């Protein structure tokens, strides 16, 4: 998970980084400067994680590419309402125990932490209204409210 | 191109209808044909329906009787309550199994000439009621002259079947008197309406979308 | 808590009253989605329980329904007493605005119940039909013969082992011997009904008023014992319009049965569709949106006006004035312009769906509704002044075939006859459904006498009130979906079906194998055009109904006929038949 | 074990996983990757339930029910909100790439993915991006491939590779581009590839033979039947539409075939739909052929039979017990002949004597999977009894199962079991004239002539028990292999000995009996299996009768002037020259058959019999189980001119018209009672199914689903008047949907599996007591005989070793799953699958003849000089030529015969 400047005064231990909603991991930290768009960074991360899926289990293999396409739309400014909620539900449903191995929980840790700490950059990509259907002439749609 | 029917209610045949039909040629001279045409014209322009209904199809038929349709214009509004004064039996409704002897009795009590229109899917075949208490079509025991599909056919569909019956009556051959001549009833084998209308029906390309009024 | 949730109704005071009177172990309460306390009682205590309910402080006065059920193939009977067959008794307390359903379990060999005819005289025809269709004997029944099937019928068709389709049996072959046999079986036998052939001075004439009579409203025979023109007694002979519609309910999927619901009361249309789709939506756990409620109410009121127009004009025609039927059918054509535009069909639209309606409203429907609402009131005032205020019509109808509140309650009479007795009971106000509580409309009531004239004029006022409801429907029409967002909405919205795979999968399985309703029992009561119409649906967990019981009001009214007309002239009976507002599809189902 | 599900207490097996325990209780958990026969792997993640450690726990945790043991004290919730949302999310993730294909997909209405999409309640699509796509492969004539519909559940590869031991199917690629199929285009080489169409929960693998004339499952008329293509007796659900047999589905029998068929049974049904089948009785007058109805055929045949001095009957192992018995009653017991040759009959009665008099239990097909060591002698099981080969592969995997059970690994954790076992397996030793398809898993394969295979069996029996007769002249290398086999079989707790009649030698069956007796004398739980040839070979052997050679010499001597041949082409069991001469000499030949055979060119009367799809009857399989097959459809429903009756109905009415001059079409149960009264050894066929008066609460059993469509239109072009549904006076099934097919109905004969919400083959779960177990009121079928108290004596007739002699070539039988069975080789889809005709030669013999691979050689057998291209067989022993039995012109009676004048021409 991503951490902010306030977490920089944290000892690099498993327990202390664990209580801050992250993982000590390999203890090889990576700094993100102000010039880096967080949506593009998480898109790069999720592209890596989706293409490195082994394909055994449904949530990782078929839900990481959905997050990749959502983040690609957000980076282009083609996000639609419900995209961020879909990302949050994907983070919830790819957690530990939902998938066969721990590749997908690790995949969704940066996405959920970046949405938690930098939500304003993700909402900046939502510009178009949600549209999943085209018009079929002769059939009146069921207009939800 | 004619079918000849001869009735035999007291013969060696138990299954209804008590008749025999055979495909023959037209029996039709310069005066008998003209007077037969005059009788056919008079019969087809004065068709008195029997006030008889079984179900919802009867509601549509009597709707055709009212002012918004005015089946009186064709001369077919007289609507006799007695089978003796009626010329046309419209089986307008389901042929219920309990009602089938009644329908047979009422058809028997009608007098010559008589025509039968089976109105609606129930009378045609049993319709949607393939069920224990329903005869699967009134033509299992009543000879039917015109079939109207629909559930119900709209009043103008009943009027269209009335015009179809008029064209069938206008070229039929019936005994001019019961004392002298052939007494069997000759009905022309018409071209089917499906094959007649196939050319103009298949050529349809676009219809109005179902989104407006 | 949604209205469709399963409830046992233990908080109903009638449960505590039955517990205090009979003990806690005397009966078993079943949790259903009927909205009604369902109580399984022992067969030996049925008459005691019925008497106790009849003499409660705010009593259960009307036997709404009585029928049977074949439970032998029901796999989900958890919490239910062991039963091969069962008989249920739906009783209504009007003053409580409550109802109860008693259930009696029966073994296969011991298929007999005590008769309910002493407590409720309208139980006679219900027990005759339950004997006819299930083979359940009712001990002490004065004449327990077949009522839907001919006398020479073998078997009981609503049993699970009786085949439904006509194509299971040999095709109908009318021979001379068969015609003579069934015509002998149809012949009235006055000795079997306790009638003499006459007195010493004169003979009684036994007259067939039907099935082919201009005043019989379909396939319907009343056998009149006539002393001159006085009716000594009559026997209404029904079952000539029996279509096996409940058996067909066990034979069609939940979706494919809707057109059959249309043809139960064939002048009703969408009114007949409404209780069935509401009961299925209770089984499915569906709460339809507001626009669906308003669309269904508008179609129901249009068909109520259609049916009332036919009823008023045919009453006037039966009284003798034949002119207003032409104009009234023109008004029906204006309604049909709107109804054809919306649903694509005149008489049986089949347009309501589980979870909504088949299509959205077409563009320009409000123009047609406004045209009809401008057209109707001057026409109705003309009918009133020309025919209904004629004193000869009044002399033919006022005081004719009159009964009071007690006679209406004891025969299960509902609708305009019951409210003509002064009892203010309409389902749309007492037990509101489909958003009827959001409309302002009055319920016309009579002065205490249910006359032919009073019933007709009450229906005229009901027509005016339906015009008010249609005005509110036209002016305040919600924007929104015409189908619910539920997964069991059958079929799904068509455009999403045509482009989305999961919607296509749902549509594919819903139209082919059928929507799966989880095992439950559901009930919906509505104010139909001719009285109270109800659907009682049992799902066994399949895509087909395990049991579809349709309560129709015309059955009760036709059973009431001999009590209310005995000792009158034949012309009074003609006017009475014209003022009942019945069709025989409703009677025989 | 006691578990709690949604606050309800249940008693389950603690050795089961939670998914199979909850499905056995009738609860609905969606699943894809788990299968009852394949174990759990936890791939699809669809079967999530919430688990709680205590009753006073409210947080919980989502787990895979297929990967979680159903131990004592577990609390789970299926209807938990998080579990329902996650299962819906798994379905939605599978839907993101799924093609918009249901109208043009053969799985629609039978699709597990459709059912689970509906079951989770997912019906709204919010994914808006692109769907991945795949190209397809050509997989041969039987299986159609559409990889767009794949949900990557891995069921196909787990079945094909782990279960069926196939090698040419696999998974390729990576993350969301995983591909399931062959490494290149080509026919799927497994004999059990057809089970993929039911194993795959989507429309990726579909039945191509059904796809040619496709109809949906609700439109099908089903019946419970028995596969007719070999002696194993796998239960099938044939389904028809518009008067043609459309599909063969697996009908679950927990005792015989459970979930799986072989490809011969699944795809070899096409002979039923041949347009050259007899549909009416036809009488030959000179060169003219006159079509008769049933009564004129019976009267004319009875008149000619009354005029005849002696009428003999020739039965067949193709025909049912009732038909063979009806022929036996028509002609008399002393005038009845089985249609098989003398040697075939000797081998069949020896196999029957070993089965019902050897004192050694014969296992059912499912029971074969529990044996600890297998010795197959002579019988090329994959080509002749294929489902036994599949069961033997499971028995071989039993060792990895035992090793994993020693490490406290649950029996459903299939991946851990396979990891522990690695390449370890139970001993399998197979003997044949050449290599077998079982050689990949066989501990040893002996390629030798049939006498040498019998001698190896006799040596194994002598080394197991010294009282068994010894065979002298065994090489030390063969002796060392014999000691290997003996040490394997003696250390086995449950040894199994498989043999059969297909090797064409009596001594191989005798040696197998000797080995089984020697193992039984050591106090081992030994089983013996005999593989017969045809569907009712064992029934014909129990009934008995003279050989075909005796019938031929009765016709040739003139002592018989009338012969009635029942469902027999007579060329498979005798030389065609002799058969044609004998049938031309006879003044009256009547042939009762459903296929256009070659002996109807000389038949004076041909009775159009029904095939198994249009008939009811009983057949006895290879282990002596009487099984009833039921009629699927009435052939006269569309074509009213069709007079196609059951063979026993024809022959019973013929006997009645011969005796009392009157026609009696009788009922099936009357014929069955006549069988069990006249033949006491066939008395068990009464209990194979209940009689025609059986009801489920007063109603019959439905042959078609409740949503069967088109009733008022499917015959409307013939006549707008709907007829009555055809009546079934013979059985308890009705030819309509107006009947019972409830999964809780107290019956054993299930025509098809359907439950609300379960339209796929996964609906068989609801019809079982526990999933993957037995049908919940017992599997249909009954064993005719029990294990005898006493066994046989040792057979002392040890043959000498095979000796090649000049100019004389011993015919080694080579059977083919596609080709060696008569009726299924008549099917048009088998022609592409069938091999090109050939003759196998040793390299030394081919070099001695101066013949290379592919050259045509001509040989003469019984006045038939036929030519065949040469294929070189490394494993075939010199002095033999390999011939494909049962093909066109190569009768199976040629097995073990000799050959003359084999020259290059
Ligand atoms: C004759 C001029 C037009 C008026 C049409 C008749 C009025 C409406 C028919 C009413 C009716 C119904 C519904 C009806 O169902 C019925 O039974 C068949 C009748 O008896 C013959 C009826 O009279
Ligand atoms: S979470 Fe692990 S097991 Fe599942 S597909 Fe991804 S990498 Fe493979
Ligand atoms: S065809 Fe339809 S409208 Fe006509 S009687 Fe039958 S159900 Fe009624
Ligand atoms: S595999 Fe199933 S869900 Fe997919 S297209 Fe075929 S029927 Fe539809
Ligand atoms: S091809 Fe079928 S069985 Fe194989 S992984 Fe795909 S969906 Fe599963
Ligand atoms: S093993 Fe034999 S009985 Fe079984 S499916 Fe194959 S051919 Fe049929
Ligand atoms: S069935 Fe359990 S994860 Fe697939
Ligand atoms: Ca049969």
């Amino acid at each position: 998970d991503f951490l902010t400047e306030a977490h920089l005064d944290l000892p690099m231990e498993f327990e202390s980084i664990g209580k801050a909603g992250s993982r000590l991991g390999t203890a090889l930290a990576m700094a993100v400067d102000h010039e880096i768009n967080m949506v593009s960074l998480v898109r790069n991360l999720e592209e890596f994680f989706a293409r490195e899926s082994c394909g055994w289990c449904t949530p990782c293999r078929d839900g990481l590419p959905w997050s990749v396409k959502i983040l690609r739309a957000l980076e282009r400014g083609e996000g639609q309402p419900g995209d961020i909620e879909t990302l949050e539900q994907l983070c919830r449903f790819l957690g530990p125990g939902k998938t066969f191995c721990a590749h997908a929980p690790g995949a969704v840790e940066p996405l959920q932490s970046a949405i938690k700490y930098f939500r304003e950059e993700f909402e900046a990509g939502i510009k178009q209204p949600f549209s999943n259907t085209h018009l079929i002439n002769g059939i009146q749609p069921n207009l939800l409210k | 191109d004619y079918t000849l029917t001869r009735i035999d209610p007291n013969g060696e045949n138990d299954r209804y209808p008590l008749q025999k039909q055979e495909i023959v040629t037209d029996p039709l001279n310069v005066f008998m044909g003209k007077l037969n045409d005059m009788v056919n014209w008079g019969r087809k322009n004065s068709i008195w329906p029997y006030n008889f209904g079984l179900s919802c199809c009867y509601v549509e038929m009597v709707t055709s009787f009212t002012a918004v349709h005015d089946v009186a214009r064709f001369g077919a509004e007289v609507l006799r309550a007695s089978p003796r004064q009626a010329d046309l039996m419209v089986v307008a409704g389901t042929c219920f199994t309990k009602m089938a002897p009644v329908i047979q009795r009422l058809y028997d009590q009608m007098l010559e000439p008589k025509w039968v229109i089976s109105m609606g899917a129930c009378a045609n075949s049993g319709g949607m009621y393939d069920i224990y208490s329903v005869v699967q079509g009134v033509d299992k025991f009543i000879p039917v002259d015109v079939y109207i599909p629909g559930c119900p056919p709209r009043p103008e569909a009943y009027m269209q079947a009335l015009m179809l019956l008029q064209e069938s009556i206008g070229k039929e051959r019936r005994p001019l008197s019961w004392v002298v001549g052939d007494q069997g009833v000759y009905r022309a084998n018409m071209q089917s309406e499906r094959e007649r209308k196939r050319g103009e029906r298949i050529a349809v390309t676009n219809l109005r979308t179902p989104d407006e009024i | 808590e949604p209205a469709w949730q399963t409830r046992d109704h233990l908080d109903d005071p009638v449960i505590g009253e039955l517990r205090n009177r009979f003990g806690p172990d005397a009966f078993t309460v079943q949790a259903t989605r009927t909205g009604v306390p369902v109580v399984w009682i022992k067969r030996e205590q049925l008459l005691e329980v019925g008497d106790f309910l009849k003499k409660l402080p705010k009593p259960y006065v009307m036997l709404f329904d009585l029928h049977g059920m074949d439970e032998r193939l029901r796999t989900h009977r958890e919490g239910l007493p062991a039963a091969d067959f069962s008989v249920f008794y739906h009783l209504i307390s009007i003053d409580r605005n409550r109802d109860i359903m008693l259930k009696v379990a029966l073994a296969e060999n011991d298929l007999h119940v005590p008769t309910f005819t002493k407590l409720f005289p309208n139980a006679n025809w219900y027990e005759r039909e339950t004997w006819d269709l299930f083979g359940i004997t009712f001990d002490g029944h004065p004449n327990l013969r077949r009522i839907m099937m001919p006398q020479t019928w073998k078997g009981h068709p609503l049993r699970k082992d009786y085949p439904a389709r006509a194509t299971e049996f040999s095709p109908f072959e009318l021979t001379k011997a068969k015609q003579d046999l069934e015509m002998e079986a149809l012949t009235f036998k006055p000795e079997e009904w306790g009638m003499k052939r006459g007195t010493e001075n004169e003979d009684f004439m036994f007259l067939n008023l039907g099935p082919n009579h201009p005043s019989a409203h379909g396939a319907f025979r009343i056998v009149l014992q006539l002393d001159g023109e006085e009716i000594v007694d009559c026997v209404p002979d029904i079952g000539y319009h029996h279509r096996g519609a409940e058996k067909m309910g066990e034979r069609q999927s939940w979706h494919s049965y809707i057109p059959y619901t249309d043809r139960i009361e064939y002048l009703g249309g969408c009114v007949n569709e409404m209780p069935y789709v509401l009961a299925v939506e209770k089984l499915a756990g569906i709460t339809v949106p507001d626009r669906v409620n308003v669309i269904r109410v508008m179609l129901s009121e249009l068909f109520r006006i259609n049916s009332h127009l036919l009823y008023i004009s045919t009453f006037i025609q039966d009284v003798g004035a034949m002119t207003p039927v032409f104009f009234a059918f023109t008004d029906r054509q204006k309604i049909y312009d709107l109804v054809e535009a919306i649903t694509g069909f005149r008489m049986h639209p089949a347009w309501f769906r589980i979870g909504g309606v088949a299509h959205d409203l077409p563009r320009g429907w409000d123009r047609l509704l406004r045209e009809f609402l401008d057209w109707m009131p001057k026409r109705l005032a003309s009918y009133e002044k020309a025919a209904l205020q004629n004193t000869i019509l009044k002399g033919r109808s006022q005081g004719v075939a009159a009964y009071g509140a007690k006679e209406a309650l004891e025969w299960g009479t509902t609708g305009a006859g019951l409210r003509a007795t002064g009892i203010d009971f309409d389902v749309r106000k007492a037990r509101p459904y489909s958003g009827y509580e959001n409309f302002d409309f009055e319920i016309p009531v009579g002065g205490g006498v249910s006359d032919c004239y009073t019933r007709v004029m009450l229906k005229v006022e009901e027509l005016r009130q339906s015009l008010r409801i249609l005005e509110q429907c036209l002016n305040n029409m919600p924007e929104g979906p015409f189908k619910a967002d539920h997964p069991l909405t059958t079929p799904p919205p068509k455009e999403r079906t045509l482009q989305h795979i999961e919607t296509l999968i749902t549509h594919f399985l819903q139209v082919s194998w059928g929507p799966v309703m989880p095992a439950n029992e559901s009930f919906q009561m509505i104010e139909a055009t001719k009285g109270i119409n109800s659907y009682y649906l049992t799902s066994d967990g399949s895509t087909m109904s395990y049991r579809t019981r349709v309560r129709t009001p015309s059955f009760a009214h036709l059973q009431q006929i001999p009590a209310a007309i005995r000792g009158s002239l034949v012309s009074d009976l003609i006017v009475y038949l014209g003022s009942i507002d019945f069709v025989m599809s409703d009677v025989d189902r | 074990a006691t578990i709690h599900v949604d606050g309800k207490e249940y008693e389950v097996n603690g050795a089961d996983n939670l998914l199979e325990a909850c499905l056995s209780l009738g609860l609905d958990i969606p699943y894809f990757c788990w299968h009852p026969a394949l174990g759990s792997v936890g791939a699809c993640r669809q079967c999530a339930v919430k688990q709680y450690q205590n009753a006073e726990d409210t947080r919980g945790r989502l787990v895979m029910s297929c990967m979680t043991p159903a131990s004592d004290g577990t609390f789970i919730s299926i209807d938990d909100e998080e579990a329902k949302q996650f299962r819906e999310s798994v379905v939605e993730w599978l839907m993101t790439n799924h093609p918009h294909d249901c109208p043009v997909c053969e799985e629609g209405g039978n699709c597990h993915l459709q059912d689970m999409t509906v079951m989770t309640g997912h019906s709204f699509r919010r994914y808006r991006f692109t769907k991945r796509t795949h190209r397809n492969q050509d997989l041969g004539p039987f299986i159609s491939h559409e990889m767009n519909r794949c949900i990557a559940c891995y069921r196909c590869v787990r079945y094909y590779k782990d279960y069926a031991d196939g090698t040419d199917l696999g998974v390729y690629g990576a993350h969301d581009n995983v591909y399931f199929g062959r490494p290149e285009d080509g026919t799927l080489e497994s004999e059990f590839s057809g089970n993929l169409v039911e194993i795959c929960p989507t429309g990726v693998f579909t039945d191509k033979t059904h796809s040619e004339r496709y109809n949906r499952k609700w439109d099908m008329q089903f019946a419970p039947s028995i596969c007719q293509q070999c002696s194993i007796g796998c239960n099938i659900s044939p389904g028809e539409r518009y008067g043609e047999l459309r599909r063969i589905e697996n009908r679950y029998n927990g005792t015989v075939n459970h979930y799986f068929l072989c490809d011969r049974g699944r795809f070899g049904y096409g002979y039923v739909n041949l347009k050259d089948r007899p549909r009416q009785p036809v009488q030959r007058r000179g060169d003219d052929f006159i079509t008769l109805n049933a009564e004129q055929a019976m009267q004319g045949a009875a008149d000619i039979l009354r005029q005849s001095k002696k009428v003999i009957g020739i039965g067949s192992p193709r025909a049912s017990v009732e038909s063979n018995f009806a022929l036996r009653e028509l002609v008399g017991e002393e005038n009845f002949y089985t249609g098989i040759a003398h040697g075939e009959q000797e081998r069949l009665q020896l196999a029957l004597k070993v089965l019902r008099e050897g004192g050694i239990y014969t296992p059912a097909l499912r029971e074969i999977e529990s044996y600890d060591a297998v010795l197959v002698l002579g019988e090329d099981v994959t080509q002749t009894g294929a489902r036994v080969a599949l069961a033997v592969r499971q028995a071989v995997k039993g060792k990895a199962r035992e090793m994993a059970a020693a490490q406290k690994v649950a029996d459903w954790q299939i991946a851990a079991i396979l990891n522990i076992g690695q390449r370890a397996k139970h001993p399998l030793f197979v003997t044949n004239v050449d290599d077998t398809r079982l050689d990949d898993i066989a501990a040893w394969t002996y390629r030798a002539p049939v006498e040498d295979q019998a001698r190896l069996g006799f040596a194994i029996a002598h080394a197991l028990d010294n009282s068994a007769p010894a065979v002298d002249g065994i090489e030390p290398e063969l002796q060392s292999k014999i000691d290997v086999i003996v040490q394997a079989l003696a250390g086995a707790k449950k040894p199994l000995i498989i043999s059969g009649t297909n090797a064409g030698s009596l001594e191989v069956i005798q040696a197998a009996a000797n080995v089984a007796k020697a193992l039984k004398g050591r106090g081992a739980d030994v089983g013996i299996t005999m593989i017969a040839r045809s569907v009712n070979s064992m029934g014909l052997g129990i009934m008995g009768g003279g050989s075909l050679e005796e019938a031929l010499t009765e016709l040739e001597t003139g002592r018989a002037d009338a012969v009635v041949v029942l469902e027999n082409d007579l060329h498979r069991h005798a030389s065609a020259i002799r058969v044609n001469a004998a049938l031309a000499k006879a003044p009256l030949v009547m042939v009762v058959d459903h296929q256009r055979t070659a002996i109807m060119e000389n038949a004076h009367l041909v009775l159009s019999a029904a095939s198994f799809a249009e008939s009811d009857g009983t057949v006895i399989n290879n282990e002596g189980r009487a099984q009833r097959f039921f009629q699927v459809y009435d052939p006269a429903y569309y074509d009213s001119k069709t007079v196609m009756l059951e063979s026993w109905r024809w022959l019973h009415s013929l006997h009645s018209t011969l005796l009392s001059r009157e026609v009696d079409w009788t009922q099936l149960d009357h014929v069955i009672d006549a069988v069990v009264a006249k033949i006491p050894e066939l008395a068990g066929i009464k209990d194979a199914a209940p009689d025609a008066t059986f009801r489920i609460r007063g109603q019959k059993l439905a042959r078609e689903p409740h949503r069967y469509s088109g009733r008022t239109a499917m015959r409307a072009n013939i006549s707008v008047h709907e007829p009555r549904q055809p009546q079934d006076i013979d059985t308890m099934f009705t030819f309509s949907m107006e009947g019972n097919n409830q999964p809780t109905a107290h019956r054993s004969q299930v025509p098809f599996a359907w439950a609300p919400g379960w339209n796929s083959p996964q609906a068989w779960n609801k019809f079982q007591d526990e999933v993957g177990g037995k049908l919940r009121f017992g599997d249909p079928g009954v064993r005719l005989f029990e294990t005898s108290e006493n066994g046989l004596d040792y057979f002392t007739s040890v043959p000498a070793r095979f000796q090649p002699q000049d100019g004389k070539w011993r015919i080694a039988p080579y059977y083919h799953l596609f080709g060696s069975d008569e009726l299924s080789q008549r099917a048009p889809v088998f022609q592409s699958r069938m091999p090109q005709p050939y003759i196998k030669l040793n390299p030394a013999d081919a070099a001695k003849l101066g013949v290379n691979a592919g050259t045509r050689v001509s040989f003469s057998y019984d006045g038939n000089t036929v030519t065949l291209p040469v294929e070189i067989a490394e494993g075939l022993t010199a002095g033999q030529v390999g011939l494909p039995m049962g093909m066109s012109g190569i009768a199976p009676v040629l097995a073990g015969a000799h050959l003359e004048d084999l020259k290059e021409a």
